[PDB]
Order: C-alpha cells, then sequence, then structure tokens
C-alpha cells in the first residue's frame, strides 16, 4: 500500500531570463506529500492535486526564479521514504 | 454532472 | 471522434485532524473542466476551463449541493471500510473513484466506468456488461452482494447510457472549439561531451499540446531501442508540455544520427540532425 514518488525538476524555458522553475511529482501514494525547493525558497505555488488511471497521485510545484553559479533544490517528504529525497538540476 | 454515489 | 466525460473522486481520512478531505474532479477528453474541493475556503464546484463559465448559477449550485452530499457519503464509506477489513482506527486511508463514460462518434456509449479503490488498490468495479461487479477481495464482496440487492448496476447503467452522455454532449458543444487546441512541438538537439570518449545528443521537444508525443533516435535508418534514455513527458507549467530523448554517441560520428518527433500538430514528423 505504499509507492515512491518520482521527481523531475527542470525549467519552463531553456542565466538571467524570466524562467519559472518546476518540481513535478508523480507515481506516489498515500497523497499526503511535502515538497520543498542559495537554498530553501519561499512563495512556492503548487498545482491542485490529481490522480491517474493507476490511482497514483501527481502534482506540480513551481517557484519563479532567475539563475546564473547558484544551485537550486528539491526535497519531498513522503511516507514511502525514510528520509526526504533531495533533487537538483541540469 | 457526476452521479450521486451510494454507500459501500 | 470518440469522446469521454469522467470524474475522479478522492476522499482521505485524517484521524484527529477533523473531517476527511473530499474532492471531485471532472475531465472531458482528459482535460480538467470542473473541480470541487472540500478544503477550499467556501467549498464550491468551480470552473476549470473558461468555456465552462457559460453555465448558469443553477448549474453551479446544483452541483455544489450534489458534491456536499457525495462528501457526506464518503465519510461513511471510509468508516465502513475500516470495519469490513477490521483495521486499527489510528491511520489515514483513501477512497478513490473513477466514474464516467466514453462515447463514440455516433454519440452512443462505448465504455462505461464505475470503479473503486481503497488505499491505492482496486476494490470493486462495474464490469463492461454494465450488469455485474468484480470485487477484489472478501471485504468488497460485502459491497457487491448489497449492490446486487439494490439494483446498483441497473442504476449505474441508466446513468451511464443516458445522463452521463447527455451531459457530455452539452459540454462538448461549449468547449469543443477549445478542446481541439493543438500546439506544435518546437524541437532542437543539444550536445554534451561525456568523459572521455562519448558525446550525448539530446533531442528536445517543447511547447507542444496535447502531451501525446513520440521521440526516436535513428542510426542511419534504424531505431535505437537501447542506449536511448527518455524522460516521462512533463508539463512546463503553462499548458504546454516538454519531453526529451537522447543517447550517447562516439566522437565525430554525430552526423550519422537523427532525431524524429511524432506529434499530431505536425503535418509531417520532424527530422533533426546535429
Amino acid at each position: 500500500i505504499q509507492k515512491t514518488p518520482q521527481i523531475q525538476v527542470y525549467s519552463r524555458h531553456p542565466n538571467g531570463k524570466p524562467n519559472i522553475l518546476n518540481c513535478y511529482v508523480t507515481q506516489f501514494h498515500p497523497p499526503h506529500i511535502e515538497i520543498q525547493m542559495g537554498k530553501k525558497i519561499p512563495k512556492v505555488e503548487m498545482s491542485d492535486m490529481s490522480f491517474s488511471k493507476d490511482w497514483s497521485f501527481y502534482i506540480l510545484a513551481h517557484t519563479e526564479f532567475t539563475p546564473t553559479t547558484d544551485t537550486y533544490a528539491c526535497r519531498v517528504k513522503h511516507a514511502s521514504m525514510a528520509e526526504p529525497k533531495t533533487v537538483y538540476w541540469d | 454532472s457526476i452521479i450521486v454515489f451510494n454507500l459501500l | 471522434g470518440p469522446h469521454s466525460l469522467r470524474y475522479f473522486v478522492t476522499a482521505v481520512s485524517r484521524p484527529g485532524l477533523g473531517e476527511p478531505r473530499y474532492m471531485e474532479v471532472g475531465y472531458v477528453d482528459d482535460t480538467e473542466f470542473v473541480r470541487f474541493d472540500s478544503d477550499a475556503e467556501n467549498p464550491r464546484y468551480e470552473p476549470r476551463a473558461r468555456w465552462m463559465e457559460q453555465e448558469g448559477p443553477e448549474y453551479w449550485e446544483r452541483e455544489t449541493q450534489k458534491a456536499k452530499g457525495n462528501e457526506q457519503s464518503f465519510r461513511v464509506d471510509l468508516r465502513t471500510l475500516l470495519g469490513y477489513y477490521n483495521q486499527s482506527k489510528g491511520g489515514s486511508h483513501t477512497i478513490q473513484v473513477i466514474s464516467g463514460c466514453e462515447v463514440g462518434s455516433d454519440g452512443r456509449l462505448l465504455r462505461g466506468y464505475q470503479q473503486y479503490a481503497y488505499d491505492g488498490c482496486d476494490y470493486i468495479a462495474l464490469n463492461e456488461d454494465l450488469k455485474t461487479w468484480t470485487a477484489a477481495d472478501m471485504a468488497a464482496l460485502i459491497t457487491k452482494h448489497k449492490w446486487e440487492q439494490a439494483g446498483e448496476a441497473e442504476r449505474l447503467r441508466a446513468y451511464l447510457e443516458g445522463t452521463c452522455v447527455e451531459w457530455l454532449r452539452r459540454y462538448l458543444k461549449n468547449g469543443n472549439a477549445t478542446l481541439l487546441r493543438t500546439d506544435s512541438p518546437k524541437a532542437h538537439v543539444t550536445h554534451h561531451s561525456r568523459p572521455e570518449d562519448k558525446v550525448t545528443l539530446r533531442c528536445w521537444a517543447l511547447g507542444f499540446y496535447p502531451a501525446d508525443i513520440t521521440l526516436t533516435w535513428q542510426l542511419n535508418g534504424e531505431e535505437l531501442i537501447q542506449d536511448m534514455e527518455l524522460v516521462e513527458t512533463r508539463p512546463a507549467g503553462d499548458g504546454t508540455f516538454q519531453k526529451w530523448a537522447s543517447v550517447v554517441v562516439p566522437l565525430g560520428k554525430e552526423q550519422y544520427y537523427t532525431c524524429h518527433v511524432y506529434h499530431q500538430g505536425l503535418p509531417e514528423p520532424l527530422t533533426l540532425r546535429w
């Protein structure tokens, strides 16, 4: 009864541009999930949640950011993991 | 328009 | 073409955190058009596509009231299922439902769905005959026998063959024009030297909608079913999608490869070289 989230972090557009940044989380259950994104960013909108044919859940979180070099972060808490899985970029 | 559901 | 109207229902309990959380989400041909969420501020059915905003206030309040009653009913189903399975009362649990219909071009129903899942697993589903149920275990057979005595299948088949497809015909007449929206992919290929002997040719497709797309790499006529890596296509965040596919190639031998991009908004599939 417990399935591990799959995470993709990536940019909405391909070093100073109006880039929105994305944490896309899929294939997970239970639905309670905690995604966090210099380090630790505030004003993180998160899509309303949904699930798909296989009952697995999914969400998209996005910030707004301008990159350069800095590094940008993604960490999801979820019951399927002992410890939050962190994920980076390009 | 969704159906009214019954009990399990 | 064939069309669909389906609703995705979620109820999840929070022992000690209050009433359970309840959601209804509506899809026409896999695009979300209505949403009800009990944890919004003034739970109400809401438009999720701007063509749905044609419907009057009676629609919205009719659907809001229906959702409130559906919500009242899934809190019982949650407490019922704990007992059927005799589980501890401390934990969080989920019920999910998929309900709707797929119709053909003559407007007649092709596929009807009424399917339940408990804690991510199948629970009971209305079979394709629209007369009988498949229970996944012993707990679900309790529901089955009771739904046989109620004539639940007949109630569902009347809904699915009639009401459901009528409502869909009403929704297509409103957001057809929008639903046909296709954005063509914009493709390009990127180059990455990999220590020590390897290049990585990455084929990008972006800005495309809908999300159904196919990317292949070909080595002079053949398709590379291996060495090729591939990301689950992803929403960019603006209604278009993203996908890339690549592969690693030896050096100075990157003229031999070609990306091909297969999408419905392309008159012809795309062919790209580095």
